[PDB]
C-alpha cells in the first residue's frame, strides 16, 4: 500500500479483456442448434478501431501525449487500426443447444504523474484488444423477465489480473549523452543548454563494477535509472549505442531539493543508464564526477549515501528522506560534533520512527585512493531502538540501512546525541 | 401495468429478436447425405440498417440518441464489418434444409403514467444471425410454423433493461 | 571472443525473435469454457517494418544491402501479404487468456578484430507471430514474466549463420 516510487512518470498495464457495462461493447450473441457449430468473426475487412480515453488534465495528459507514453513504455505501434484479427467458434452437443456471445475488449493502460507521495495526474487509456466470448447453455425462451435497471457506466475486466508498471523518460526533461563509455574516472560538465533545468544523462561503462557518482560538492542530489533491455542489440566497443529505449527502472536516489548526496551503484557493461540531475537553480557551474570504486565503498553498493554535516554538540536530530523499498538501501555519512581528541566521545542512539531496518555502522578513514570502512557494529535493529553507542568525537562514520518492513513513504532517521 | 415512476424510460429487451415474415428472405441452402453446409454473412450497410417504429413524441432522432447514450452505440459500430457463420452436417440416410435469418436487438422507449404504459416506440438494430435446420424426405409435408414467423419474437430469452430519460 | 579472421561479417541469428516490452501491444483475446479462440494476422506495411539498430561504420543502407545479398530479401518479399493464425481451445472447468506477439528474424553485422567482436549493428525484420496461452481463475495472481519480456530473446533456438563481407 505504501507504493514507494521515485517520483515522476509511470505507465501501468492494468490488464486485458476489459469491457464496458451494459453491453456497450457486445458484438452479438448467436445461438447454435444442437449438433451445429457457429463462429463470430472479426475479419478486419476494415482496419479502423476506437480506443477510449479519459484524463485528469487535458493540458498535460492529452491523448496524443498519453499515446506517446505507451510508445515510450511498450513501443506500442498502432492505436486505432489493427490488422490482427480474432474469431470465436463453438460446437453444440447433440442433447442441448448452446449459445455463444462475443464482446469487444480493451487492454487498460494507466498513465501517472506520481510526484512525491501522490498521483498528481492520471490518464486512463483503453487500447482496443482482441475479444472476449461467453459460452452458455441456450436459455429457455419462456423464462420470466425481470424488470432490471441498467448499471452505472464503467468497466469489467475479464482478462486475468494484471498490473505491470513501467517508468518513462519525462519528455519535458531533456536528454544529454556521454558518447564515450565511462572507464575508471570521468568528470562531466553540465552544458549550457540545460539552463539549470532538470535533464537526463545517458551513459554506459566499459568494464562492469561499482561506481560512486556525485555532483560537485555532493549537491544536487541525483538519481540513476537502468534502461530496460539495454545492451542486447547494437554495441560499439568503448562507446555507447542508442538502443532506442526510454523505458526506465529506478536504481536509487533522492528527490529532495538541496539534500547532499552521492550515489554508489553497481553498473553492468551490457546496460545503459540514465542519470537525472534536477533543477540546478544555482548559476555557478556544476559537474558530475563518475569514479569507479574498487575499495571498501562497494559495501554501500546500490545505495544513495546521505550527508549530515550539521550535528549540534548535543540534542535531537532527524533526517527524513524518501524510503527505499523492502530489501533496498539508504546510507548516511555523518561526522560527529566535537574536535578529535581520539579519547573524547559523544553518545549516539540511532532510531527510526516508522520502518524497520538492519543498520550497519562503519568508521571512515580516507586515504588518497579512497574511503576505508572499518566495521563498528552490525545487525543493528533501528525501529524505535532503545540502544546507543559511544563514538569518537570528530570522527566520521557511515550507517548503511537495509529496509526490512516498509511502513511509510518516508524513512525518518534520528541522531539523538548525548554526552 | 408496470411498476415505475411516471415518465419516459429507455429499454433494452434482448439480443436475439427476429421479425414477422422475414425468415427466408436471405435464401437457404439444401445439403444432402452427410456432407456439410456452412452458411454465413457479413455486414456492409444493408444488414446494418435499423428499423424504427416511432410514435408521436418519440421521433426517430429522439430514439436513436437516447438509446445510444445508454447502450451499444450502433451507427458508430456497424461501420466496421463483422462476420458470422454456421456449420450444419447432414445425417447420412436423408437430406436437410437450412436457412439464414438476421437477429436483432430490440430497443424500445416508453411513456409511463400511473404505473401503466401509455406509449411505446421501438427500434430493431441488427445484431448477428440465426439458422434453422430441418431434415426431410421429398413429399414429407413440413410444418408452416417452420418457414413462417407470424409475430416478432426473441429466439433467446427476453430481458427488460431500463433507464429513466432525464430532466 | 569468437574464432574468425579480422573483418566484417554478416550474420543471421534465428527466426523466432521477440522484443523487450512488446508482448501485448496487439491485444489478446480471452475465451472461456471449452469454446475455441483463433487469433491471427496479416501483413500490409506495418507488420512489414524492420527495426534497425545501426552503428557508426554500419549505416542503415549498409546493413540492408548486405544482408539482402546473402539472405532472404525482405523489402521485396514483404510487399506480398502473408497470413498466420493460431487456434486455442479452452478447458471446460476454467477459462483462458491468449495474446499475440510478432516474431522476427535477427540479422546483425559484426566487426571482428583479434578473434574479438569490437562492433555490432542489428536488424530485426519481421517474420510471422506467436501466441501465449494461460489458464486462470479470476483473482489468481499471474507471473509478471508471462506478460513482460524484459530482454529480447529467441523463442526458438538461436543460430549463427555467417558470411564475410568482401573486398
Amino acid at each position: 500500500r505504501v507504493l514507494p516510487y521515485s517520483n515522476g512518470l509511470y505507465v501501468i498495464n492494468k490488464g486485458d479483456g476489459y469491457i464496458r457495462t451494459n453491453d456497450k461493447d457486445l458484438i452479438g450473441t448467436l445461438l447454435i442448434e444442437a449438433g451445429s457449430s457457429g463462429s463470430i468473426i472479426q475479419p478486419r475487412l476494415r482496419n479502423t478501431t476506437r480506443p477510449l480515453f479519459t484524463t485528469s488534465n487535458d493540458a498535460k495528459f492529452s491523448q496524443q501525449y498519453t499515446e506517446e507514453r505507451l510508445k515510450d513504455a511498450f513501443n506500442v505501434q498502432l492505436f486505432n487500426t489493427s490488422t490482427s484479427l480474432f474469431k470465436f467458434v463453438e460446437e453444440a452437443p447433440s442433447n442441448k443447444n448452446i449459445c455463444i456471445k462475443a464482446y469487444n475488449t480493451y487492454e487498460k493502460y494507466e498513465l501517472i504523474d506520481y510526484q512525491n507521495g501522490s498521483i498528481v495526474n492520471k490518464a486512463e487509456y483503453y487500447l482496443p484488444s482482441l475479444g472476449y466470448c461467453e459460452v452458455t447453455n441456450a436459455p429457455s425462451p419462456e423464462s420470466e423477465v425481470v424488470k432490471t435497471q441498467v448499471a452505472e457506466d464503467g468497466f469489467i475486466q475479464n482478462g486475468p489480473e494484471e498490473e505491470i508498471v513501467v517508468g518513462v523518460i519525462d519528455p519535458s526533461e531533456n536528454i544529454q549523452e556521454i558518447n564515450t563509455a565511462i572507464s575508471d574516472n570521468y568528470t562531466y560538465n553540465i552544458p549550457g543548454i540545460v539552463n539549470n533545468n532538470p535533464f537526463y544523462i545517458l551513459f554506459t561503462v566499459n568494464t562492469t563494477g561499482i561506481y560512486k557518482i556525485n555532483a560537485q560538492n555532493n549537491l544536487p542530489s541525483l538519481k540513476i535509472y537502468e534502461a530496460i533491455g539495454s545492451g542486447n542489440r547494437n554495441f560499439q566497443s568503448g562507446n555507447l549505442c542508442d538502443d532506442d529505449i526510454k523505458a526506465i527502472n529506478y536504481i536509487t536516489g533522492f528527490d529532495s531539493p538541496n539534500a547532499k548526496s552521492y550515489l554508489v551503484v553497481l553498473l553492468n557493461k551490457d546496460k545503459n543508464y540514465y542519470i537525472r540531475v534536477p533543477q540546478t537553480s544555482s548559476n555557478i557551474e556544476n559537474q558530475i564526477k563518475f569514479k569507479r570504486e574498487e575499495g571498501d565503498l562497494r559495501n554501500l553498493m546500490n545505495s544513495s549515501v546521505n550527508i549530515i554535516d550539521n550535528l549540534n554538540s548535543t540534542g535531537a536530530h532527524y533526517y527524513t528522506r524518501q524510503s527505499p523499498d523492502v530489501h533496498d538501501y539508504i546510507s548516511y555519512e555523518f561526522t560527529i560534533p566535537g574536535n578529535f581528541n581520539n579519547k573524547d566521545t559523544s553518545n549516539i542512539r540511532l532510531y527510526t520512527s516508522y520502518n524497520q531496518g538492519i543498520g550497519t555502522l562503519f568508521r571512515v578513514t580516507e586515504t588518497i585512493d579512497g574511503y576505508n570502512l572499518i566495521n563498528i557494529q552490525q545487525n543493528l535493529n533501528l525501529l524505535n531502538s532503545t540502544k546507543s553507542i559511544r563514538l569518537l568525537n570528530g570522527a566520521i562514520y557511515i550507517l548503511k540501512v537495509e529496509v526490512t518492513e516498509l511502513n511509510n513513504y518516508n524513512i525518518k532517521l534520528h541522531i539523538d546525541i548525548t554526552n | 401495468t408496470i411498476d415505475l415512476a411516471d415518465g419516459n424510460y429507455v429499454v433494452s429487451r434482448g439480443d436475439g429478436w427476429i421479425l414477422s415474415r422475414q425468415n427466408q428472405i436471405l435464401g437457404g441452402s439444401v445439403i444432402s447425405n452427410g456432407s456439410t453446409g456452412i452458411v454465413g454473412d457479413l455486414r456492409v450497410n444493408d444488414n446494418a440498417i435499423p428499423y424504427y417504429y416511432p410514435t408521436p413524441s418519440f421521433n426517430e432522432e429522439y430514439i436513436k440518441n437516447n438509446i445510444q447514450t445508454v447502450f451499444a452505440n450502433f451507427t458508430e459500430a456497424n461501420q466496421i464489418p463483422i462476420g458470422f457463420e454456421f456449420s450444419k452436417t447432414a445425417p447420412s440416410n436423408k437430406n436437410l434444409y437450412m436457412y439464414l435469418q438476421y437477429t436483432y436487438i430490440r430497443y424500445e422507449i416508453i411513456k409511463v403514467l400511473q404505473h401503466e404504459i401509455i406509449e411505446r416506440a421501438v427500434l430493431y438494430v441488427p445484431s448477428l444471425g440465426y439458422v434453422k435446420s430441418i431434415e426431410f424426405n421429398p413429399g414429407e409435408k413440413i410444418n408452416k410454423d417452420f418457414y413462417f414467423l407470424t409475430n416478432d419474437k426473441c429466439i433467446l430469452n427476453e430481458q427488460f433493461l431500463y433507464k429513466k430519460i432525464l430532466e
